RNA sequence: AAAUUGAAGAGUUUGAUCAUGGCUCAGAUUGAACGCUGGCGGCAGGCCUAACACAUGCAAGUCGAACGGUAACAGGAAGAAGCUUGCUUCUUUGCUGACGAGUGGCGGACGGGUGAGUAAUGUCUGGGAAACUGCCUGAUGGAGGGGGAUAACUACUGGAAACGGUAGCUAAUACCGCAUAACGUCGCAAGACCAAAGAGGGGGACCUUCGGGCCUCUUGCCAUCGGAUGUGCCCAGAUGGGAUUAGCUAGUAGGUGGGGUAACGGCUCACCUAGGCGACGAUCCCUAGCUGGUCUGAGAGGAUGACCAGCCACACUGGAACUGAGACACGGUCCAGACUCCUACGGGAGGCAGCAGUGGGGAAUAUUGCACAAUGGGCGCAAGCCUGAUGCAGCCAUGCCGCGUGUAUGAAGAAGGCCUUCGGGUUGUAAAGUACUUUCAGCGGGGAGGAAGGGAGUAAAGUUAAUACCUUUGCUCAUUGACGUUACCCGCAGAAGAAGCACCGGCUAACUCCGUGCCAGCAGCCGCGGUAAUACGGAGGGUGCAAGCGUUAAUCGGAAUUACUGGGCGUAAAGCGCACGCAGGCGGUUUGUUAAGUCAGAUGUGAAAUCCCCGGGCUCAACCUGGGAACUGCAUCUGAUACUGG
């Protein structure tokens, strides 16, 4: 229901907090080609229940700093 | 506050008024929130002259807009022919 | 200033700025008056102080300089200080 | 707006008769018209492909009195409109006040119907209209105005397009001096020596 | 710039004002503008009857 | 029933041909300039450069139904003082008309102008919570009781002026504390705290300090929650070039607590962690307001931001704050710098990138014009005032559209000119002559529409104690236009007052002589002139356009010549000298699962404007307008599972 993004992490070194990346899949506006293009983002994660490389999904809530708007709600591919 | 009012779009002595709702702090013919009929004072006979929106205008004044001199001089001819 | 309007309006918001002055500085005292006696650490003192703020931070908020959201982050700052005092 | 010169001189250039004389006089007599004027209308020159479509555009423009900047907005409509475009340029420029008045057999010539449209002689449907451009609708009344219906120029062109062909898309009655426009006219209805795909290929560039 | 004076005759010499438009001659290396005749002071050409517009000459009586 | 009506090549490499490829040309458009010419009307446009500086006039004022009062007028309401039996004086103006200045609140943050800066803090598309909101409006409560002054005014007093100072006089919808006040604030609760302004028309009795008390109507005053508008903030995707710009960032990324904003947030502070961005272009340089839109293009695309409309930024330059709900504010404040101006030398005044207009720049961009009569704005309950926005007038052919500059006859094929083979033909029905019209320009009359509103009375309804006072509904007389010698119609007479430009060797529609002789000169290309020039200048003739014609500057097409639609790499330009390989691109075959792309349907949005289709109004058209379609996009929901993807 919820607008949610399933995303890759990329860096966990931060507290409450982690770096995102999303794959959204477009076509190219010209040649009509499709590529992938990287949508990184941070995210608060409260109590970092994440490493490096496991998929998550977030959802906007508001403002949290200066640079990140999104929150965890469940982890999910943690096996590696 | 919102205002029922005319908006001149026609030519060189040839009036034509697009009754709008717009803001007060507005243009003549600037930025309106919607479309309410028109008004032509040089319309010939056999054809309409005033089409205005009786059920958006009554939706507007129970919101609060109120209605300029002229849209309240013709909504009273309106509501006579009809 | 050119127009009388004008000319009349910048002495009309001199004076209402030295009217005004006189009374954001009084509450300013009155809140480190509350601020002061949360630094000292006496839950009496603090309160003392905090139950004779209120009322002036709570007029002006219907009366001007300062708002409804200032007066009620500020009282609910100053609570949660006495609170957590001691 | 329109040509002040020899009415004669284009249809030499041209080749043909462009309808510009009232008919009292034969073509062949009143002039010299198998070549072209000028001093070098003897030699017979070998006409290009844009050089027979400027022809055919430019006889048609003279024929109907009309200016390059009109042929054009008229040409613009005839694409714009739906059917075939030559057919719809052709009843666009058929359709004029002063063309109609012509083929009703209220004035002589093209710009004596002109000059008869612009004098205010001409009411159509009770109204005076003294545009000679003025496109008519099916099912209209033209009239001569009472003012202008005693005439001696009118009664001699009333009584001059009889002998002539007759259109069969008006219905013209000299007794009152009026007319109406029945229907347009088609492709076949109107003249059979015009070449349509000549001026739309001119025009496509 | 070097422009080419058109036409024959001209009696504009050195601190003259002239105006100048674009247009090159094929001719002549260096060249890619035209002193336009008619200007504040480059005169026409005399006695010119035949397309006294491009050299800026007055209709004849 | 319609929003699909869409695709042109040519010249030039060579003794000759094909292909590649370069240049140019035909077409359309502009905020256009230049040269020649030039009649009218309608609709639009008119500093693209010096955001160069400004003489001068006007652009934001109004409210006495808030208040003290009377400095000009009038009724001199009005007792009125020596009343010339209208003459003068205090005045009365918390009596009525009204009123310069003053206090108070409202408006100045709207309207108007520009694109310097900003390549992202800006703009467009789609979402979100963490907040405000004067004026508009709904619901529920209340307006009880007093103070201290202050401007005006008055006596001085410094300065040339800007401007001030000194002691009282005094007002209120200016200010403040009491008391009441929760569905308001704080607080887990208990509990603690926060508002006020009165005015206007009347009225019998009850009434009176003889000013009045009291009832109703009218508008305000407050506290809370709502509706609309305006907003402030965040995220996602897009928004010029340059890699001969490759590392940048230490309040920088995150965290704890405090402070701050109406609101979330390193917005800020102290501490801790060493992180964050970046070949999906970080950082830096130049350029540039963005969008709907406009031109061109069949389409995809390319260029572009003229007018109008939506948003942002700016107001001599820079910094700052206050009043104000709303500004870090064009005609508000303070300070620093330049410019200009007055001076008694001590000291002061101003910011046209508003309407006009001035001085310079330029190739060029308009009159120091009328009116609030309408549409709106600001003030006022109203009447009423302002409004260089707006409605309009003036100039310019700057663009589009329409009309005219006569028509039907008219072969003695008049005269003259042009060439000639001297017999001829061309100008040419062209001209002269005859007949017939008067559109447009001029004169004289008639004459709509843009006018709905407003005041004064009258009948009815809502009101109360009331036939008072108010509001509303109909009725009758007053009324109102800058445009405006309006659009338009009618009579006068006369064919008058009304046509020029470019080109003529091929591209491209148009040929013959005269004057020179690679000189004079033409040109976008091919190229011409050395005595036969259809290419130079003129003449005759012809072609195109037309109140316009050519040149110039820019854009698109042709250019399939940046090719995603739509190219090639053996020899014209194009396979790295070869191999390995990271990121990346793609990927044999079957089943099940997911449904991300993809496919179907629905919802919201994709502003208005503009294009297209069907109709209407301007006598046609330009132009305006109603509906439809379209806005090719995005987000969400419900399904389909063949393909790609997990
Ligand atoms: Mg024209
Ligand atoms: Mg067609
Ligand atoms: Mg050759
Ligand atoms: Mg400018
Ligand atoms: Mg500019
Ligand atoms: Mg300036
Ligand atoms: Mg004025
Ligand atoms: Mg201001
Ligand atoms: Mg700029
Ligand atoms: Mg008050
Ligand atoms: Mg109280
Ligand atoms: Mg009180
Ligand atoms: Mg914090
Ligand atoms: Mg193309
Ligand atoms: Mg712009
Ligand atoms: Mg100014
Ligand atoms: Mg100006
Ligand atoms: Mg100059
Ligand atoms: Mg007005
Ligand atoms: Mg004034
Ligand atoms: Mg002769
Ligand atoms: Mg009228
Ligand atoms: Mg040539
Ligand atoms: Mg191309
Ligand atoms: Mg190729
Ligand atoms: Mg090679
Ligand atoms: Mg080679
Ligand atoms: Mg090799
Ligand atoms: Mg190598
Ligand atoms: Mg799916
Ligand atoms: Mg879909
Ligand atoms: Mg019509
Ligand atoms: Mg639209
Ligand atoms: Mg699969």
């Amino acid at each position: 229901k919820i607008r949610t993004l399933q995303g890759r992490v990329v860096s966990d070194k931060m507290e409450k907090s982690i770096v995102v990346a999303i794959e959204r899949f477009v076509k190219h506006p010209i040649y009509g080609k499709f590529i992938k293009r990287t949508t990184k983002l941070h995210v608060h994660d409260e109590n970092n229940e994440c490493g490096i490389g496991d998929v998550v999904e977030i959802r906007e809530c508001r403002p949290l700093s200066k640079t990140k708007s999104w929150t965890l709600v469940r982890v999910v591919e943690k096996a590696v | 506050m919102v205002t029922i009012r005319l908006a001149r779009h026609g030519a060189k002595k040839r009036p034509f008024y697009q009754v709008v709702v717009a803001d007060s702090r507005n243009a003549r013919n600037g930025r309106f929130i919607e479309r309410v009929g028109f008004f032509n004072p040089i319309a010939s006979e056999k054809e309409e002259g005033t089409r205005l929106d009786l059920d958006r205008i009554a939706h507007w004044v129970g919101q609060g807009a109120t209605i300029s001199d002229r849209v309240a001089a013709l909504i009273k001819e309106v509501n006579k022919a009809a | 200033a050119n127009i009388k309007s004008a000319k009349k309006r910048a002495i009309q918001s001199e004076k209402a700025r030295k009217h005004n002055a006189s009374r954001r500085s009084m509450m300013r005292t009155f809140i480190k008056k509350v601020y002061a006696a949360i630094e000292a650490g006496d839950k009496a003192a603090a309160q003392k102080a905090f139950n004779e703020m209120q009322p002036i931070v709570d007029r002006q908020a219907a009366k001007g300089l300062i708002h409804k959201n200032k007066a009620a982050r500020h009282k609910a700052n100053l609570t949660a200080q006495i609170n957590k005092l001691a | 707006a329109r040509y002040l010169g020899p009415k004669l001189k284009l249809s030499r250039r041209e080749g043909t008769d462009l309808f510009l004389k009232s008919g009292v006089r034969a073509i062949d007599t009143k002039c010299k018209i198998e070549q072209a004027p000028g001093q070098h209308g003897a030699r017979k020159p070998r006409l290009s492909d844009y050089g027979v479509q400027l022809r055919e555009k430019q006889k048609v423009r003279r024929i109907y009195g009309v200016l390059e900047r009109q042929f054009r907005n008229y040409y613009k409509e005839a694409a714009r409109l739906k059917g075939n475009t030559g057919e719809n340029l052709l009843a666009l420029l058929e359709g004029r006040l002063d063309n109609v008045v012509y083929r009703m057999g209220f004035g002589a010539t093209r710009a004596e119907a002109r000059q008869l449209v612009s004098h205010k002689a001409i009411m159509v449907n009770g109204r005076v209209v003294n545009i000679a451009s003025y496109q008519v609708s099916p099912n209209d009344v033209v009239s001569i105005r009472e003012k202008a219906k005693k005439q001696s120029r009118v009664k001699a062109a009333l009584e001059l397009a009889e002998q002539r062909e007759k259109p069969t898309w008006l219905e013209v009655d000299a007794g009152k001096m009026e007319g109406t426009f029945k229907r347009k006219p088609e492709r076949s209805d109107l003249s059979a020596d015009i070449n349509e795909h000549l001026i739309v290929e001119l025009y496509s560039k | 710039v070097t422009s080419y004076i058109g036409g024959e005759g001209h009696n504009l010499q050195e601190h003259s004002v002239i105006l100048i438009r674009g247009g090159r001659v094929k001719d002549l290396p260096g060249v890619r503008y035209h002193t336009v005749r008619g200007a504040l002071d480059c005169s026409g050409v005399k006695d010119r009857k035949q397309a006294r517009s491009k050299y800026g000459v007055k209709r004849p009586k």
